């Protein structure tokens, strides 16, 4: 029945780790991920600065 | 018989590696590890401060307890002595200490 | 505020400079009885439909500026001239067709500055490296890309007319072969679905292959708009394998790992470790669960037995080239790289390859 | 196996496999804003849920509860310390009530607007998945409509002070609200005929005619400013919420807005919040909303539905593992 | 026995009478969707965070209500009723506030007795003194205050709108300036303790300033939480060297040594002397090594020639303020100068002003 | 040339090479003499001679059977040449001047070494996780410590000492298991307790609750089998035994619990620090071992701190030999070569040298 | 002799690990100046010279002057403590013992091999010594191919991989023959 197309699709749901991975469900601050680009931002900056001919 | 009661015993997996008895890293991740713990190590040690640096952080006292209780009796000997004598604000205020009225009026 | 476009052989991600994520994403086609990506797709049945950039390469020009203005005034609702754009291109891709694309930019949309950098190169960026080998998979075309200190090594890039597409087009063959039929391009997109929802790369094939023969635990289940139940077994890794054997579609190419490992040994070795240690995956088809593991098995089979092997797979890094730009493009020490309209009215179509490099 | 649904308003409560509740009844307040916050009085309305309405002995039934959206980790804890310390039954399970209500539907992919008596949620929900990063909460209810009919009620002449009336009140609100597609289109409508009128007859045979407050009323979901609150309205944060999520699921959460609870049984609303939706979302998305006959206890459907499909058997949590855990174990098992 | 409360812009200090620290030290923060401090600041995400105290006086009341609650029910596990309580306030103080201070106090939570001093007379007291000139520099303001006798002289009192919270974000910017990214509160916070643990006041800017350009001998390590590693310089002494130039900062204000002088000098001729010889340093930001040597240095260059300079910083200075309450409120012979409960209802709000000073 | 490491423990001496992860020679610190051997051979002829103990609560009491256990060590256990190696030794926190003095003019004077070194056990322990600053627990055989460090330095004011350690365990153990009804009187009873402790005893989460489990089924009942192939059923003595550590009452002493002792040495340091030892309690030695105890210390200083405070317990599995890793950790660094006292410098300021050179 | 100078500007480098990391600031940053006091002289005036180097830990470093002052021993060998004349005096002298006739063919072929010519501007500032020790008129050619770092190997990968070479090789049964010894007539 209905149920039956219900069951089949309970029976099939993924992990939490594998929305994850899949970025349906984030591992990080909206802060921590504001951390990171700014980190590699500056990373960025320095290495470009440097980056040879 | 002696053989099902030594299998009811039996610990985890998990149980053995926190005796120590399972390893949970190759030799090599061992070795980086020794390695970088090694070179943390050297880094703090390098930049590590001194005694006197730490005495004036309030890290570590150098004067004994007993020196310290001295130190709270004289403190609040002298204090009181000095809180018992005080003068009146009339007489700041004749010594221009206290400029304006309105300071401690109500007082 | 900056812009970032880029320009997919399936989908055109485009958005504003220092966001996470782009606005906008839809698929590059041009609709004619004239209709742009989602709205040609809903409007497919009445009129037939082309894709203007095919295998990375910008192949029609007209098609482009119809995919560009949309791409201005429909998805990101903003005036050309008043932004610098920053846009994508394919590794390789000729220096007329690059030329082509500044003289575009400035002449007809007549933006006040732009840039054009190398898609892979943009995913190096997008993880904070300037040096690493990238494997950029999406929808038309597939590339490994050598880059040290920002520069690509043309001499050691391998380009691969294999990725999504046509891995959707096996998937739709093996579930006929399995009995259900996808022929009509309704069922194409409900098969690309299926893909991007169920299908991952197995670590020992052979060992994957007999376990869905032995037993259901590799089976899961699809319910069509119809209502139909379909059931789905070693189609799940079956068909991103063709990544890894070409020879599964006909193709007589080597398998990503192999052109990885291929591309690597065109570079010079002092910087072979450097390349090893910095694998970034870039692209959609690059999202396939389990294709890090299976990349880093088949690496560590090819190369030395104590060169260290690190593959650099992060989740967002469907978009991770339009992120690169974004960051890109939001630098103060970028500000200086643009081509500035009057530089350009001064140099013309010439100024790219000096200016971008 | 039994169903609990712990409403801030009204519990609802039965047995597995039924089609409807088998007992509902006010929650009398332990539950604010769909978190329990009173538990003597809590453990009094499980007590009163078990023995009085069922009719059954707890030991005997694997038991469902609900939870809000973004229930804290504390909260499910005691619920499930209390349910088997002092209840001792065989096995428990505490299920998002949005979950059940999208399962509600047969689905497990969507976003659900779940109003109530005390809350408003929206919960964006990908393979069974609340996602938390993108939940909206509004405090905006069905309690807080019925107020504001009893003041605009004034306005009418109508005078509603008692606790009595207020039930009268909410009844009025009940028969004759709805929610208008076109509010100022309908404003105009109410001022130009008697058309839009309507009569309710009290208990003492007193007559009385309502208007525009028809739609009036419940027009604070679209528009909270009309009880001076600051927050944007429900088709706005289903938007927000939806905006929240991973663009690849985007497409995915707007073809399934699925409606549930009791305040979202006004006529009218779906159209509404159609017609918003699509205004604000991109001119090409497929939107589609969701709002069965018996979304007014779909929830506890969703649960009766789950709580009897012999899969999620596997899922309870049994009175041995609670035993090895401690009220850590319904985290784990859970989700 | 007897309570000791400071009420901080940024920490509250609290604790028992007689005690040689404060049992609870937190920062001076209240949640509402209530929670106070660290707690607060924890679930800072789900909630919004005000601050009561703003440069050292209190603004909203009821939020400074929870504060209080917190401190005697959650922090020192005590019943209000029990205790005779001594609160502090900031230099000029309004009248009002201190009445309400008092009301809130007696009517709200039913104290014995009460008693409200000022900071930096605290903090004279604590070294056994009641004449001499203190320099109280916390979170979000930094007085100079010349005491005489236990009086402090309010036509001389300077108030500066600079302390530690404005240096850690100035060293946050500098920081930044370098190359290293700290602009969130999570950083914000990594960035306090690395000035808390590695800043320092040089006694020669310029002088300090060419060691620094002529080498990396001056350099330090500090360790992120994630274990990476990072480099701060001259940003060392540059940080607190604000102090003495607010320039820095872009405010036109001058340095505490220059308002110490001000200060001193809009004081009675014949006290001055008394002032010169007896300065004591209070607050957190005063905890920077080397400040005491630099203070010295720029008052022997304001004063006269032959004027006596002795510059008073020990250790335990940072909260030598609550150490004087924790010492004043234990002397027996201020156990009459309390204000009683009995007392409150005779004269109300008013008494404070007669009662303490 | 390879730095030596010797830990030398009240009941257990750990010595090794520099460089090696792990001790080459583990052995009891016993002496044996007719009514001369050391160790286990000892233990061994302890029937027919007499034995004593030269290390009492981590602190050298007896000199000559320390210098025995040093010779032993160096030449039976090691097979070295204690002149050709610079030598690392361990001491108990709060170690007395004149000990320490003592420990230095031995080995340089009896046993010639080129160079020498003396560190604190916990401060060791500190570093072989790569810290440098937090609060160290060393319980080992003899005695218990509370020791927090900062920057490499012990704060002496706020070290707390507890005379409660795996050897009262092991009697505890043997209290009540005899209270069962199974004897445990003898020293051959009183090793084979000791190996059940080793094999079966964990540290309950919640002690109560634990209890109640023990009375409510035989779910925590375990059986072990004597050497007389008599088969015993062990059930709430699992946790009852260590539990000792956190309610010294058990054994009749009026001192403070292990996390009650951690948090008063935390409360002893200055405030500003304190934060630092919280998230920073390493535990080390052999009483260490317990499963469980991690977290149960982990609640328990949950329950005595602010409730905000991050609180994070370090016990790797090694644990039990932490102390001897860190020192072999220390003496193969690099810069750590300056800092060893040589024996011209011992010979130009005497047993003096150590106080200055080692901190 | 660049961790020695690293160290003299206060960046610590005693460890082993934080030797090779020396090494490969020396292999990526440092370059031979064509006129060493100009260089030094520009290095004293702006940051222009100035270039930035990443740790491993992250931690961030900055070389100056001693970019170009390692590699200058091998001009001026006194900056370690050493007596011998330079690389360039070598070459020199090392053309002057050889006969006049032969100078000519020296001069107009000085091929540099092997890790310590990667130096960039080693080449240009060889040529520059050269010219300055050599006759006015004698042409002076230096030869340094990128790949040189590992030229001799390639050298050997290309004779042994030559047609005509394939009579020199050693055989097993000339060895078993005449021993050691046959190695110094077959080998030349
Ligand atoms: N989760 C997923 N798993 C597997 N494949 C996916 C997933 N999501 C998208 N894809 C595939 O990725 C392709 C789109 O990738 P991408 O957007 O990188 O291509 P593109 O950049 O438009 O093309 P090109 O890189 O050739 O210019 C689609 O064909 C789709 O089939
Ligand atoms: N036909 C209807 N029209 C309008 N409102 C209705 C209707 N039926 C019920 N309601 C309102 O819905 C509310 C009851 O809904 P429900 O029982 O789902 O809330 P709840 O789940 O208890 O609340 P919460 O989720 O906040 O705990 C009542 O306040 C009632 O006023
Ligand atoms: N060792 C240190 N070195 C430098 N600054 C420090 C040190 N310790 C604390 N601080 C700074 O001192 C400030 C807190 O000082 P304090 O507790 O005296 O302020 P407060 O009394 O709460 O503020 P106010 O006096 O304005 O009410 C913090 O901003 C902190 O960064
Ligand atoms: N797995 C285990 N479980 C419980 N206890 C154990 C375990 N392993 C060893 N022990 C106990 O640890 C003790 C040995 O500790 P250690 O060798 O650190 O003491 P020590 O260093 O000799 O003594 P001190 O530190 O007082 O000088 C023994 O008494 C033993 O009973
Ligand atoms: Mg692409
Ligand atoms: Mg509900
Ligand atoms: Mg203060
Ligand atoms: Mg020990």
């Amino acid at each position: 029945c209905r149920k039956d197309s219900l069951a089949i699709k309970l029976s099939n749901r993924p992990s939490k780790r594998e929305l994850e991975e899949k970025n349906i469900l984030p591992r990080q601050t909206d802060e921590e991920r504001l951390e990171l680009r700014q980190q590699i931002g500056t990373k960025l900056t320095r290495r470009l600065s440097q980056r040879p001919t | 018989d002696s053989l099902a009661i030594k299998l009811s015993n039996r610990p985890s997996k998990r149980e053995l590696e926190e005796k120590n008895i399972l390893p949970r890293q190759t030799d090599e991740e061992r070795l980086e590890l020794r390695q970088q713990i090694g070179t943390k190590l050297t880094r703090r040690l390098s930049q590590r401060p001194t005694a006197e640096e730490l005495e004036q952080r309030n890290i570590l006292k150098p004067r004994n307890e007993q020196e310290e209780q001295e130190e709270k009796r004289e403190i609040k000997r002298r204090l009181t002595r000095k809180l018992s004598q005080r003068p009146t604000v009339e007489e700041l205020r004749e010594r221009k200490i206290l400029i304006r009225f309105s300071d401690y009026v109500e007082v | 505020t900056a812009l970032v476009c880029d320009n997919g052989s399936g989908l055109v991600k485009a958005g504003f400079a220092g966001d996470d994520a782009p606005r906008a994403v839809f698929p590059s086609i041009v609709g004619r009885p004239s209709y742009v990506g989602d709205e040609a797709q809903s409007k497919r049945g009445i009129l037939t439909l082309k894709y203007p950039i095919e295998h990375g390469i910008i192949t029609n020009w007209d098609d482009m500026e119809k995919i560009w203005h949309h791409t201005f005034y429909n998805e990101l609702r903003v005036a050309p001239e008043e932004h610098p754009t920053l846009l994508t291109e394919a590794p390789l891709n000729p220096k007329a067709n690059r030329e082509k694309m500044t003289q575009i930019m400035f002449e007809t949309f007549n933006v006040p500055a732009m840039y054009v950098a190398i898609q892979a190169v943009l995913s190096l960026y997008a993880s904070g490296r300037t040096t690493g080998i990238v494997l950029d998979s999406g929808d038309g075309v597939t590339h490994n890309v050598p880059i040290y200190e920002g520069y690509a090594l043309p001499h050691a890039i391998m380009r691969l007319d294999l990725a999504g597409r046509d891995l959707t087009d096996y998937l739709m063959k093996i579930l006929t072969e399995r009995g259900y039929s996808f022929v009509t391009t309704a069922e194409r997109e409900i098969v690309r679905d299926i893909k991007e929802k169920l299908c991952y790369v197995a670590l020992d094939f052979e060992n994957e292959m007999a376990t869905a023969a032995s037993s259901s635990s590799l089976e899961k289940s699809y319910e069509l708009p119809d209502g139909q139940v379909i059931t789905i077994g070693n189609e799940r890794f079956r068909c991103p394998e063709t990544l890894f054997q070409p020879s599964f579609i006909g193709m007589e190419s080597a398998g990503i790992h192999e052109t990885t490992y291929n591309s690597i040994m065109k570079c010079d070795i002092d910087i072979r470790k450097d390349l090893y240690a910095n694998n970034v995956m870039s692209g959609g088809t690059t999202m396939y669960p389990g294709i890090a593991d299976r990349m880093q098995k088949e690496i560590t089979a090819l190369a030395p037995s104590t060169m260290k092997i690190k593959i650099i797979a992060p989740p967002e890094r469907k978009y991770s080239v339009w992120i690169g730009g974004s960051i890109l493009a939001s630098l103060s020490t970028f500000q200086q790289m643009w081509i500035t309209k009057q530089e350009y009215d001064e140099a013309g179509p010439s100024i790219v390859h000096r200016k971008c490099f």
